[PDB]
């Protein structure tokens, strides 16, 4: 734990609103890895057709 | 007492061990509340920094002379913090602390002392 | 570069120059395979389709070494016949990736 002073509110208040920043930050992060996983899937199955052509 | 007149009467090079200091806090916790006295932080009253002062403040070497007094006072930190004020007020007084670590002692480190929460 | 597909249509892939080995056994063409990621065969290794649907994870087993030794499912030869359910396929890559039965 953490002897609690008026200082470490304000510290833990602190904490708290950076991890809330962080989740949705690292929610945008995996917005732009889910972009590109649906660019990549397509790309991957015609790679896949060509393959299966040949 | 008896530091001061062997270091400073008869030459001799005194260390004190002033064991358990918080429970010379408590007997002034006690008294100070039984006064109806202001308090400072948790109940301590106001003349703590004071009474601290002229216990720790009896030490050290005088100028022309040959002794020497070294004290060490040592203190159970209650909720093991620096923000307590009988740890807090300890260690403004006094020059420099030696801090002991839980984390050592689990890992059977003796002596565990930190060196970052400890200075001289 | 080397491939466990086919009994004596891996000749073809030789011929290829890329090496292999074939055994139409499925213990054999593993222990085959884990001596090729041992001594790693240049990087590559292409695993008939049905006959092994998840090659991985006991290589990744047997060595969590890196993924150097690349592992895929290549096609069978008589299923390449019918068609490839790229579909299917791409479904079963997707849900193995996230869970989700989700279709792009």
């Amino acid at each position: 734990q953490v002897s609690p002073t008026r200082m470490n509110l304000l510290q833990r208040r602190g904490q708290l609103r950076l991890a809330q920043k962080g989740v949705d930050l690292l929610k945008k992060k995996r917005d732009a890895l889910v972009a590109e996983f649906f660019g990549l899937v397509r790309e991957a199955m015609e790679a896949r057709k060509a393959l299966d052509q040949a | 007492t008896v530091a001061e007149y062997l270091a400073f009467e008869h030459d001799y090079h005194v260390l004190v061990i002033l064991t358990d200091m918080t429970n010379y806090c408590e007997a002034l916790r006690e008294i100070g509340a039984a006064r109806e006295e202001i308090p400072g932080r948790r109940g301590y009253p106001g003349y703590m920094y004071t009474d601290l002062a002229t216990i720790y403040e009896r030490a050290g070497v005088v100028e022309g002379k040959k002794g020497s007094v070294t004290q060490i006072p040592i203190l159970s930190m209650p909720d093991d913090d620096r923000t307590h004020p009988i740890p807090d007020l300890t260690g403004y007084i006094t020059e420099g602390q030696i801090q002991l670590s839980r984390e050592l002692h689990r890992k059977g480190i003796y002596p565990p002392i930190d060196p970052l929460p400890s200075l001289s | 570069m080397a491939v466990i597909a086919d009994p004596e249509t891996a000749q073809g892939f030789r011929l290829a120059g890329l090496e292999g080995y074939g055994a139409s056994s499925a213990e054999e063409a593993q222990s085959l395979l884990e001596t090729l990621v041992e001594r790693g065969g240049y990087a590559l290794v292409a695993v008939d389709e049905a006959l092994l649907p998840d090659p991985e994870r006991a290589v990744e087993r047997l060595m969590r070494g890196r993924d150097l030794p690349v592992l895929l499912p290549i096609a069978g030869l008589k299923e390449a016949f019918q068609g490839h359910d790229v579909e299917g396929y791409m479904r079963e890559l997707v849900r193995k990736t996230i869970g989700f039965d989700i279709k792009l």
